[PDB]
């Protein structure tokens, strides 16, 4: 089986550093028994405003993201990726 | 299955490895090498092969934490590699020389430049 993308509001311009910030935290709590249930997160080159959080269960990204200031607007509602559109997100463009 | 000392330290200087597209400052290639490639790249210690190895032009970022359990992964030929940060797309190609020791060592490369050109 495959997880879901999730959309989670972000402090506009702190994506990348909050998507580094999210894998500290993985790596952080991996030994716990606490540990971020979620796959991975993408902060797409463009994209402003928000970031993406792989999982399959929408409760494992709000309970990743709990306490992370800059996702602090994105912690009541996260928004699913319509499967469709999901390589959309990894898509990269050159003119 | 991840390591701390395999996330980029900050935003500066940022690089991607051209084989495999992990995402490390450029201090953290030199000071501990690719964490995926090294036994084949061997930059560690060695700025010049950093330079030469790894790319400053790269598009986008993933925090790759499960990749044995994710889609992404698997889109981004990623799956088999160490939790770390990735870049979706690297612009550049490793110098012929280091592609054909790579051939001759039973590593193929396949560019990790995905973008849509034009
Ligand atoms: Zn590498």
């Amino acid at each position: 089986m495959d997880p879901n993308l999730w959309t989670v509001k972000c402090k506009i311009g702190e994506e990348r550093a909050t998507a580094i910030s999210l894998m500290r935290k993985f790596i952080a709590y991996q030994f716990t028994d606490t540990p971020l249930q979620i796959k991975s997160v993408v902060a797409p080159e463009h994209v402003k405003g928000y970031i993406y959080v792989e999982a399959y269960k929408q409760t494992h990204v709000k309970q990743a993201i709990e306490g992370v200031g800059n996702l602090r607007l994105g912690y009541w509602n996260q928004q699913m990726v319509p499967i469709k559109e999901m390589t959309d997100v990894l898509k990269v463009v050159k003119e | 299955m991840g390591a701390l000392e395999t996330v980029p330290k900050d935003l500066r200087h940022l690089r991607a490895c051209l084989l495999c597209s992990l995402v490390k400052t450029i201090d953290q290639f030199e000071y501990d090498g690719c964490d995926n490639c090294d036994a084949y790249l061997q930059m560690k210690g060695n700025r010049e092969m950093v330079y030469d190895c790894t790319s400053s032009s790269f598009d986008g970022i993933i925090a790759m934490m499960s990749p044995e359990d994710s889609w992404v992964s698997k889109w981004q030929r990623v799956s088999n590699f160490k939790p770390g940060v990735y870049a979706v797309s690297v612009t550049g190609r490793l110098p012929q020389g280091i592609v054909r020791e790579l051939k001759s060592r039973g590593v193929a490369y396949k560019s990790r430049d995905t973008a849509i050109k034009t």
